[PDB]
Parts: structure tokens; C-alpha cells; sequence
């Protein structure tokens, strides 16, 4: 069923901006990421998209394919019928370079502010010992392609501008519970994680958790646990 | 404005392009909770049809029954409170904590602030709210302290363990009557739904760093994560399963057979 | 326009990118790194094997002796042997100091790293976590430059005192100052605004060409540049005719249009391949993974005569086969991936495979030891360096590759820059020179050519004429048609600006393009025997003498898209001792002339 499709692309840079309606033809089997290249192929040479690979594994082609934040090379394109609209933005959480581009920045300067692992100041390269059981849970979330589709929907610096200083946001929690989980890692976090990356702005909504595309569970797996234990920390009368 | 009509995000002037019925789960949630609330108030302060004298039956919801003014035998632990005036329920001791057990829950924590405080109403919606703080001010700072009423919910299931237990009672001795069966199932579930817990999985072995040197709370912990995994299903479970057992446990006290399965 | 001053550039951040840096920076050395994607984005995140390693955590019988037997078996005996005794007495060192910066691979029952058996090894050695090891790899070096710049944070006072990371930055020249490396040009693509770099040494480490075909598994950024860049900065290209195809890649669904299907699908039912005929002409075994040249050329003859599919391949079915949930069962991550990727019913509905390029075995022309460049201070190590993988690579050598000579390449880069007596500088002659050529698609240019249909075209070209199968008609009229084509680049006109414009970028890569075809087509012409990856029809007959010759590219003159020769060097001698005894007279009588005469007893 090969059929012409609607596309409302969002065309503009951070001057301003406008969704703009073109009719692309659509194959059976192709997602969203294809129809833009074809689009860019036969009539907008100039429309910018930022992909990498096109197979998941990522996280360049992030959208919000139709008001959900999605990878454009992973949104199946059959998710829509053949004479609905399909709504194509950057993300809204970001500052837009053009067209489909964010500036993904914030993320990378939130990268270098917590502290990395730290391992014994005494154990050699070739004599780590870990078990399976020991590292699994941090190796849950080291399956996360830096995507910052998670980012990008969480309501605590989507909707609010001046939170962007104070919290970290789920990727990075996320990071501070597979450093401390890891069972060769040495420093705390936990005081941190908690007085200069703003756990306690995040309330527990679990819209994150929803938009990951490598189906981590962030909100039951990360957040919530880390929160026990800066409660043990700081908010437990048992002293 | 503030957070997606900021100067430097890209110029969308609608609050969501979502197409679908994003709303539809909070309307579900909200009436959801305001039903469970409007029949545990009323029924908590009705003050009678609580308790069946032939068969030991007595509603959780009047299960610490404490004062002299109760029907005879249904004080289990002792009658300690003279008689009440009208706004205190009969089953004062429990009935705060179990709210606030509930009210501290990290599931109801999620449902609610979607629901009523519109935090996100739905993932991709922007808020009806300017400034967020989160759980950071004193109010809601006070939600870290769930494990205390984690503590006090598992007292709370012994005690109506101990009420499921002894309603295996006819008027000759032992007895099974359906109404055993309306408990026992509720008991169990309150109990899969205490147990499902995040502070249980935290104090079980959830702060723990090497689960190799901890075989027994290693095996703990992944039970307890299998059972964490439900736990937005058994909280709602638990909820219409304490609504049954009431319904059914007045509809016997005031008037209705049991169907026994050991008649006296 | 802007300028930076660094010591070394590493134009690209993947594995041998990322050791590179982190190399460089513990001898002491400000470098910057320029990606042409996001940091940790390359091309690197897609392996999901596993780094080949002699660890013997599996068991103990293992030596770099038998990795080293199995490097140069798979590769036919013209690798470069001293590149493959170095990584294999090397690779464990790496993957033991990667979890010093906080990888996290799969346990054994001894709490040691994990070891998998893969194809061509004796013993089993890549050390893997689920299927997304070079993603941990690529997280773990990325995290450890982090790191090492919060260090330089502490103490100098800064996160880039040290090391600067420059993304979405494209490179585009080499500058030279006499012959000698003076500094890197490109551009930001986010504003378009040009930048110069200004370091005595660079090292490539640019990944691979496979844009160039219509059919590869290969990211948007392997364009070919990094060849294109060291051969026109002045370097040599070797090996170019020897590129992995893999003969069954799924081609029709877009969403799903590079993804390698592997052998053990046809360990049941497989290609029916036609509209009414299974035309393999068929315990004597089944047609099931013949040397897969065979595979590849029962495909390539049905594609002309028989049967072929709409989008050019064949079908392998396996829906008409064993139950469906025998399937779900033995092919778990396919079926899933391809249900929800392509809308395909592996238990359902035939697939639509055919030949896929996947990896370069050819690049720079590296000194083993060190790294690249012949008169320069220029440096390469990974997919874009030659000599390692002479016919064929292993699968999981890659990945160990990268940091064993990422390694390499850095120390090499820092023992030039200490060893110079005074820096080269930059012309501004060679700038403006570049500037032009780089702003040169904006013109009208009166015939003009869409960069998308002449990509399109090359794409078509290479895939038709220079593919799994090489016949030297085929060559002939590729090299014929390639000359037209770059004729038609002449005049390439790019409509808009030059904030984040993908048609100008296509237009730029395109040049890069067209060179790094110009060598493949020209070795696959000159190289008249089959080989590993090079298939020659007309001459099949596998290993000719023909193994101490290399056929080394390099560039004659004539801009914009530069003309190449192709030569015929001698390899050096040998091996030394390396003609174990495990390496038998038997098993090298099959490979050498009778040039040995040092080897036995
Ligand atoms: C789909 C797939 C699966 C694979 N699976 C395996 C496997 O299981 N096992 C295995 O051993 N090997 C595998 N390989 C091969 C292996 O991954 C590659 O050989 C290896 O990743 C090459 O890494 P690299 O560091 O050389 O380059 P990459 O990390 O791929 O990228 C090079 C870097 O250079 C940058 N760059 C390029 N051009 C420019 C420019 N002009 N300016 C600035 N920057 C530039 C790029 O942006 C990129 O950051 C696979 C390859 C593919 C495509
Ligand atoms: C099954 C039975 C249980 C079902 C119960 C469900 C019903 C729950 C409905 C009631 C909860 C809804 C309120 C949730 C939001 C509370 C309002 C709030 O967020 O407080 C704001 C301020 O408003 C208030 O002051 C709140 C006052 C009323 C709240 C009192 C109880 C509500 C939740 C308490 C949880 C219990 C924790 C204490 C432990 C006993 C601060 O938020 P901010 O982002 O705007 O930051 C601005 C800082 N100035
Ligand atoms: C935001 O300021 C406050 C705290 O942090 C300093 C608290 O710990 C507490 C105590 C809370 C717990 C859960 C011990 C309160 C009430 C408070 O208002
Ligand atoms: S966590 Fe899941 S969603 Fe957030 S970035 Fe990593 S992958 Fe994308
Ligand atoms: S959605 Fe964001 S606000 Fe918290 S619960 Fe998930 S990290
Ligand atoms: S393009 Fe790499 S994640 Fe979609
Ligand atoms: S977190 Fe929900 S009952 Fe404890």
C-alpha cells in the first residue's frame, strides 16, 4: 500500500519559526527518518536533521514525531493512517539551531559535573574481580544511547527555564545511580546527588521512563532507589 | 511565557501537538480516588454494621476496635477508650496511618500529582503552573518519611491477619462461610501489596552494594523486585477488594445470609 | 576565520579516536578532538560482538601465539604481520585497562571478564556484554576523557586546558607547510563559520567508505574522508580493492536496508530466491553457507538471469519452514527487531536479502609501530588504516584494533611533537585555497547538478560494477562511468545558506567520495587474482603468488577531484621466527612461494 502522506515539518531557526505542509510518498515498511530523507532528496535539499545511523542504537535522530518525543529512525510510519497528519518538530526542551536540530549542550555540561568512577588506589588493570549478580544492575543503565529523549520530556526543565541550573535531569540521576551501584566505585554521591543535581525536584511522574527507547526502567530502577538512600542519608530520624 | 514559549525554543504556539485523548488516565485516576475516598469516609464514621457476632466477621475498616462502645467481641486487643463523640471512627489507631501509608505511596505519589496537581496532566502537556519546586519545600519534603508508615502498614497487616484468622468461627465452634474467603483473599492481597513496596525493596536488599556476600536478602530483593514490578496494579487491586469485603461484611451484619460452608 | 592552537588533531572521536586522545594527554599535549557527529556517536555504537583478546580467562590455553595464527590465516597471509603479532601481544592490556576507567563487561563464575567464541578463532576470546559492546566501549572512553578533564579542571583551573572536544565540526583539508603537517580546516556545520587548526600533527582515525555503495551497513559519516584527506595531503592508500561484503543484507525495506542476516538463518530453510525455484540446483549437505563467494555469485547470476527481487536481491524465506514458534524461539532479537522495525513476519513472509558492504580491509599506509604518513606529521589508526586485515578480518579484531593502535597512533603523534625542533606554520594561501573550494557549490553554475541525485548515481555505479563479484568489463566501464560523473561534480549547485545545510554537506563529501571510488575501481582492476574479499570472476583461482605485493594508491594531479596511480610494492620478508611450527610447511605451502627456506628443523 504505497499511498502520499501528509508531513506538517516544523521549518525556522531560533529567530522564529512555522510548520509547513508537504506530501511525501510513503512505502510499506519505512519509518518516519526515511520519509525525510526522501523529502530532502526530491524538494527541501536544505532541511536540517541530524542523523547518524538510522538503526536505534544512538540517539542523533531525535523528535517529537507527533507531539511524543520518538527516534525518527525507530517510529514504524504505519503507526499513522494513510490520510492522518503526521506532525513532524524538533525538541521543545532545547534551544533550536534549525529546522529538526536542537542545541544539545546543556547535557554535555552536565556530563562533566559529576564525578567519575573512582576506582582502589591499588588495584591493577588485570586483577578486577566482580560477579555478575554485582553489576547487573549497573549495567542496566549503561545500555542508554545518549539520546536526551528523557530529557527532553521531563516536566522539571521542560516547563521551567530557571530549573535548568538546578537539576540534572534523568539521564544523569540515572548515571549517579549506576556509579553508585557499581561495586568497585569509591566515592558517595549521595549528599550531591541530592544538594547540587536537585533530586528533589524530581517528583516521581514517570514520564521519562516512558519515552526511552532502550526500555529502561529509570523512575523504579534509578530514581526511586537513590531517593531511598539520600532519605537514609538525610531524612531518616534514626540517628 | 515560561517553559515551551521561552525565547529560545523553537516557535510552537500550541500547549501540546498530541492527537490522541492524553487526558483520558487522569479522569480515570481521579474518579477512581474520589470513589475509594467517599465510601471509606462514610463508612469509617457510620459507626454500625461492622461486625457479625456469629461468625467473628469484622470489616478492616473497623479492625483496631478499641473502645467500649463496640459490639461485644470485636475488641480483640482490648478495649482502652471509653466512647467516642461522633467524629472520632472507631478505628482511630489505624485508619491515620493507613492514609498516610497510602498518601506517601510512590505509586499514589505519581497518580495524584499528575491527577489533581497537574505536574505533568500527561507526558508531553505543559504545566498550568509557573514556578515548580518539586519535593524540595517543607510540605512535600515530608514524603521521604514512607518507610515509617511502611513499618506501621506491616503492623497493620499482622492485626488483620489475626482478624482474618480468628472469623474461621460458627456458633459450634469452627466455621467456613464465604465471608472467610471475602477476608482471606483481601488479607493476602493487603499483603502482596505491602510487600511490593519501594521501601521494601530498599530495606530488603535494595541499599545494598555487594549482593554476592548477601545470599539470603539477594534472593529477598529479587522476589521483592518481581513483586515491585506490579505494584500500580495491586494498590488499585487492594483498594476494590477492601470496598468488596466492606459491602459484603455489611450487607451480612445488617441483613443478609451467609452461605455457610460449616452451618451453625 | 577562527583559530586554535593545539599540539595534536584527532579528526574523529570512536574507538582509536577517543585511546588516541587519552594517549596523547597522559604524555603531556593540548589536543583537541573534532567529530563530525555528537560526542559518542560514531559509528563505533553499532558493533555488538565483542574485543578479540587473549585474556585466557575462558581457558588457558590460549596465547597471543594462537591469536596471531588466526589473524594471519583470516586474511590469507597478507596482513601486515608486524600490526598483527603487535595487537595480538597487545589486546589484552587494553580491554583490562578499559575497566580501570569503568567499563562494565559480562562475569565469569571467577569474577573475570567473559569470553564468546566467535568464527575464525581457535579459542574463545571476545570479551562482549550482551550485544552492545562497542557501545560500552565508546561510553567508557568518552566517559574516561570526561574525567580526565575534570582532572584538568582541579588542577589547571580548567575542563579544556588540556583536551578540547569540537563536535559537529567537519574537516575538510589538510594543510601543509612544507610537505609537513601544519594544521587541519573544516567547518562548524551548526552556523557554517570555518575554523583552522593549527597542530603540528593530526591523526586520522575516520572510520570507513561505505556511503559510497547503495547497499552497507555504514553510518551517514563514512564518507571516505580520511583517505580522501591523507591522499591528497600526500600519503599512500593500500588494500583498497579489499572490502567485506556481506552476500545477505536485507535491501527493499528502508527502515531496515543494511542489517546483516547471518548464516544461521540458512542453518534451516533457505533462499527460494525466485518466483517458482530454489536455485541453489537444490549427509550431503544442503547449499547452506558455501564459501560464501559461491553464495555471492549464485546471487549475482540469479539477479541477472532468473528471478531477481524488485529492489535487486533474493527472498530466503523461512516461513515456509519450520513452526512459528521454532522460529521465535532460535532467531529471539531478529524476529522481534524486524516485526517492530519493517512490519516483517519473519514466521510469516519471505525477506528481501542481497549483498552488503560492511568494512574497508584497505586505508593509510601505516609504519606498524608508529603510525602513518610518509613525509608528514601525520597519523592513523582504525578502519581508515591499512595493513592489519590483509584479505579478511576476524570479527572482534576490530574492535581490539582500535585501542591496541589508537594507542599506537598517540604515542606516535606525542614522540614527533617532543622530537621537533621547530613547529611548522600555517599559509594563508592555503586557506583562502580552501575557503574557495569549500564555498564553491553556492555558485550558479549553469548546468547545475543536484548533490543527491550524483550521490545517488555513484551509489548505483559502485554497488553494479564493483561489488561482491569483479569482472574486469564491469571494472572497466565503472572507471568509465566514474570519469563522467565527476565531470558532472563540476558543476554541483547547492541552493540555501550555510546554517546546517545537508545539501552543502553532501556536496562537499562528494569529492571524498569520488576519489575513494577512483582507488577502489583502479586496485579491484589491477589486482588480477581472488583473494579474501576480492572476488574476480575471471580469474578465480584463489591465491596467486601475488601475497607479497601490497598495490599501493597515491595522488598524480588535477583538482578538484585529483587523479590516482596504482603501483606494485614488495611486502617486507616475512616473518622472522614468526614461522612457529604450528605454522606448518603444509599449511604455508598453500599461501607462499617456495621463498621460505628458513623454517623447518
Ligand atoms: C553495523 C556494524 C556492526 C559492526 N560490528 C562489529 C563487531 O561486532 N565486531 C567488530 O569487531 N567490528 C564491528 N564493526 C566494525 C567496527 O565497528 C569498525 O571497524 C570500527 O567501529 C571503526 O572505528 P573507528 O574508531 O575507526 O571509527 P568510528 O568510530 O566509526 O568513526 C570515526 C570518527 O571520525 C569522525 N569523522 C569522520 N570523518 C570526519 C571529518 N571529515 N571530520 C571530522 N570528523 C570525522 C566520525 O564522525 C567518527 O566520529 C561493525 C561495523 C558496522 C558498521
Ligand atoms: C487510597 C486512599 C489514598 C488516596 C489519596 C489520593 C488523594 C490525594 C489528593 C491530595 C493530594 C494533592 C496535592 C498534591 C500537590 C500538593 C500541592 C503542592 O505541591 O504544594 C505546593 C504548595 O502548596 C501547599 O502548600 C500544599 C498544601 C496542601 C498539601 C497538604 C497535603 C498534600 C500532600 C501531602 C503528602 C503527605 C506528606 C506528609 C506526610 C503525612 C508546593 O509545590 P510547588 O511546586 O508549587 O512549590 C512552590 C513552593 N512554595
Ligand atoms: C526544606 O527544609 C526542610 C528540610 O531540609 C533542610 C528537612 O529536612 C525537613 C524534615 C523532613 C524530613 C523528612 C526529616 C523539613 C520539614 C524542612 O522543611
Ligand atoms: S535514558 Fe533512555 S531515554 Fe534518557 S537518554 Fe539514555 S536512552 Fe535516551
Ligand atoms: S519523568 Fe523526569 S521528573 Fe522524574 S520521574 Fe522521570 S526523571
Ligand atoms: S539515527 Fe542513530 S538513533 Fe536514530
Ligand atoms: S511505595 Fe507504594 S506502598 Fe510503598
Amino acid at each position: 500500500a504505497t499511498y502520499d502522506a501528509k508531513l506538517r515539518v516544523w521549518r525556522g531557526d531560533d529567530t522564529g519559526g512555522e510548520l509547513h505542509d508537504y506530501t511525501v510518498e510513503v512505502n510499506d515498511g519505512e519509518v518516519v527518518l526515511d520519509i525525510i530523507h526522501r523529502l530532502q532528496a526530491t524538494q527541501t535539499p536544505d532541511l536540517a536533521v541530524r542523523w547518524n545511523c538510522k538503526a536505534g542504537k544512538c540517539g542523533s535522530c531525535s523528535a517529537e514525531i507527533n507531539g511524543r518525543p520518538r527516534l525518527m529512525c525507530m517510529t514504524r510510519m504505519s503507526t499513522f493512517g494513510e490520510d492522518e497528519v503526521v506532525t513532524v518538530t524538533p525538541l521543545r526542551t532545547f534551544p533550536v539551531m534549525r529546522d529538526l536540530v536542537t542545541d544539545v549542550s546543556f547535557n554535555y555540561e552536565k556530563a562533566r559535573q559529576i564525578p567519575s568512577f573512582t576506582p582502589p588506589k591499588d588495584l591493577q588493570p588485570g586483577e578486577y574481580r566482580m560477579q555478575q549478580e554485582d553489576v547487573n544492575r549497573s549495567q542496566e543503565f549503561r545500555k542508554c544511547i545518549e539520546c536526551f529523549l528523557c530529557q527532553n520530556v521531563c516536566h522539571v526543565v521542560r516547563d521551567h527555564e530557571e530549573n535548568k541550573e538546578n537539576f540534572a535531569g534523568p539521564r544523569f540521576h540515572m548515571r549517579i545511580a549506576e556509579l553508585d551501584m557499581h561495586p568497585l566505585d569509591t566515592v558517595d554521591r549521595k549528599e550531591m546527588a541530592q544538594d547540587e543535581f536537585g533530586l528533589g525536584y524530581c517528583n516521581i511522574t514517570k514520564c521519562c521512563t516512558e519515552v526511552c527507547p532502550e526500555h529502561i526502567k529509570i523512575t523504579d530502577n534509578a530514581l526511586i532507589p537513590m531517593k531511598e538512600r539520600v532519605a537514609d542519608r538525610k531524612y531518616d530520624p534514626i540517628v | 511565557a515560561t517553559g515551551v514559549f521561552s525565547p529560545r525554543r523553537a516557535q510552537i504556539p500550541e500547549r501540546t501537538l498530541r492527537t490522541d485523548r492524553w487526558w483520558q488516565a487522569p479522569l480515570l485516576t481521579n474518579l477512581g480516588l474520589a470513589a475509594f475516598v467517599i465510601y471509606a469516609t462514610i463508612r469509617a464514621f457510620w459507626g454500625s454494621a461492622y461486625w457479625v457476632a456469629d461468625y467473628h466477621y469484622l470489616t478492616p475498616f473497623y479492625s483496631p476496635c478499641v473502645s467500649t462502645a463496640c459490639a461485644p467481641g470485636s475488641s480483640h486487643f482490648g478495649q482502652w477508650v471509653g466512647d467516642l463523640p461522633w467524629f472520632i471512627p472507631m478505628a482511630f489507631i489505624s485508619l491515620p496511618f493507613l492514609l498516610a501509608f497510602r498518601l506517601t505511596c510512590y505509586y499514589y505519589r505519581k497518580a495524584y500529582y499528575r491527577s489533581v496537581w497537574q505536574s505533568p496532566t500527561a507526558c508531553a502537556v505543559a504545566e498550568p503552573h509557573a514556578k515548580y519546586t518539586g519535593e524540595t519545600r517543607f510540605p512535600l519534603i515530608l514524603q521521604n518519611i514512607h518507610r515509617y508508615f511502611f513499618y506501621a502498614a506491616v503492623l497493620i497487616s499482622l492485626v488483620n491477619t489475626y482478624d482474618a484468622i480468628t472469623a474461621f468461627h460458627s456458633p459450634s465452634g469452627f466455621g467456613f462461610g464465604l465471608g472467610n474467603v471475602i477476608l482471606t483473599g483481601n488479607v493476602i492481597l493487603l499483603w502482596v501489596y505491602t510487600l511490593s513496596c519501594h521501601s521494601c525493596r530498599h530495606v530488603t536488599g535494595g541499599r545494598l552494594k555487594h549482593f554476592s556476600k548477601h545470599p539470603v536478602r539477594y534472593w529477598i530483593w529479587t522476589q521483592v523486585s518481581k513483586l515491585n514490578t506490579r505494584h500500580m496494579l495491586f494498590a488499585w487491586i487492594t483498594l476494590g477488594t477492601l470496598v468488596l469485603t466492606d459491602f459484603y461484611i455489611m450487607l451480612v451484619a445488617s441483613g443478609t445470609i451467609s452461605d455457610l460452608r460449616f452451618i451453625g | 576565520l577562527e583559530r586554535h592552537s593545539y599540539d595534536v588533531v584527532v579528526i574523529g572521536a570512536g574507538g582509536a579516536g577517543l585511546r588516541a586522545v587519552i594517549e596523547a594527554r597522559e604524555r603531556g599535549l593540548r589536543v583537541a578532538v573534532v567529530t563530525k557527529s555528537l560526542f559518542g556517536k560514531a559509528h563505533t555504537v553499532m558493533a555488538e560482538g565483542g574485543c578479540a583478546a587473549a585474556m585466557r580467562n575462558v581457558n588457558t590455553k590460549d596465547s597471543w601465539q594462537v591469536h596471531f595464527g588466526d589473524t594471519m590465516r583470516g586474511g590469507k597471509f597478507l596482513n601486515n604481520w608486524r600490526m598483527a603479532e603487535l595487537h595480538a601481544q597487545e589486546a589484552p592490556d587494553r580491554v583490562w585497562e578499559l575497566e580501570t576507567y569503568g567499563a562494565l563487561f559480562d562475569r565469569t563464575k571467577d569474577g573475570k571478564i567473559s569470553q564468546r567464541n566467535f568464527g575464525g578463532h581457535t579459542y574463545p576470546r571476545l570479551a562482549h556484554v550482551g550485544d552492545r559492546t562497542g557501545l560500552e566501549i565508546i561510553r567508557t572512553l568518552q566517559q574516561k576523557i570526561v574525567s580526565l578533564q575534570q582532572e584538568d579542571k582541579r588542577e589547571l583551573g580548567d575542563y579544556e586546558a588540556r583536551i578540547r572536544v569540537f563536535h559537529e565540526t567537519s574537516i575538510t583539508e589538510l594543510i601543509l607547510d612544507d610537505g609537513k603537517i601544519a594544521g587541519a580546516f573544516g567547518y562548524y556545520r551548526e552556523t557554517g563559520n570555518f575554523v583552522l587548526f593549527e597542530a603540528p600533527a593530526v591523526v586520522l582515525a575516520t572510520g570507513g567508505i561505505g556511503k559510497s555503495f547503495k547497499v552497507s551497513s555504514n553510518s551517514w559519516e563514512y564518507t571516505g574522508d580520511g583517505h580522501a584527506l591523507a591522499l591528497r595531503a600526500g600519503s599512500a592508500l593500500i588494500n583498497m580493492e579489499f572490502i567485506q561484503f556481506h552476500p545477505t543484507g536485507m535491501v527493499w525495506p528502508l527502515s531496515v536496508k543494511g542489517i546483516l542476516v547471518t548464516e544461521g538463518v540458512r542453518g534451516d530453510g533457505g533462499v527460494l530466491k525466485n518466483s517458482e525455484g530454489k536455485r541453489f540446483m537444490f549427509a550431503r549437505r544442503t547449499p547452506d553457507l558455501l564459501p560464501r563467494d559461491e553464495v555471492a555469485r549464485a546471487i549475482n547470476a540469479e539477479v541477472k538471469a532468473g528471478r531477481g527481487s524488485p529492489h535487486g536481491g533474493v527472498y530466503l524465506d523461512i516461513a515456509s519452514r519450520m513452526p512459528a514458534e521454532e522460529i521465535k524461539r532460535r532467531l529471539p532479537s531478529m524476529y522481534h527487531q524486524f516485526i517492530e522495525l519493517a512490519e516483517v513476519d519473519i514466521t510469516k513472509d519471505a525477506m528481501e536479502v542481497g549483498p552488503t558492504c560492511h568494512y574497508v580491509m584497505g586505508g593509510i599506509e601505516v609504519d606498524p609501530d608508529t603510525a602513518a604518513g610518509a613525509t608528514p606529521g601525520l597519523f592513523a589508526a582504525g578502519e581508515c588504516s591499512g595493513g592489519m586485515h590483509g584479505s579478511n578480518r576476524l570479527g572482534g579484531n576490530s574492535l581490539s584494533d582500535l585501542l591496541v593502535f589508537g594507542r599506537r597512533a598517540g604515542l606516535g603523534a606525542a614522540d614527533y611533537v617532543r622530537a621537533l625542533p621547530d613547529r611548522p606554520k600555517v599559509s594563508e594561501a592555503a586557506v583562502e585555497d580552501a575557503t574557495r573550494l569549500v564555498l564553491a557549490p553556492f555558485e550558479p553554475k549553469a548546468e547545475p547538478e543536484n548533490p543527491y541525485t550524483l550521490h545517488a548515481e555513484l551509489q548505483q555505479s559502485m554497488n553494479d560494477l564493483v561489488g561482491i563479484i569483479r569482472k574486469e568489463a564491469e571494472i572497466q566501464e565503472a572507471l568509465d562511468r566514474l570519469q563522467e560523473l565527476k565531470r558532472r561534480y563540476a558543476n554541483v549547485t547547492v541552493e540555501g545558506g550555510r546554517v546546517f545545510n545537508p545539501g552543502w554537506h553532501l556536496a562537499i563529501d562528494m569529492r571524498n567520495m569520488l576519489l575513494v571510488s577512483e582507488c577502489v575501481a583502479k586496485a579491484a582492476l589491477q589486482r588480477t587474482e581472488s583473494r579474501g574479499g576480492h572476488t574476480r570472476d575471471d580469474y578465480p583461482e584463489m591465491d596467486a603468488n601475488w601475497r607479497n605485493t601490497l598495490l599501493v594508491c597515491r595522488v598524480s594531479g588535477g583538482d578538484p577531484v585529483v587523479p590516482d596511480v596504482t603501483v606494485t610494492p614488495e611486502q617486507q620478508v616475512p616473518m622472522r621466527p614468526d614461522l612457529l611450527g604450528c605454522f606448518e610447511l603444509s599449511e604455508l605451502e598453500k599461501y607462499y612461494t617456495p621463498e621460505e627456506l628458513a623454517e623447518h628443523p
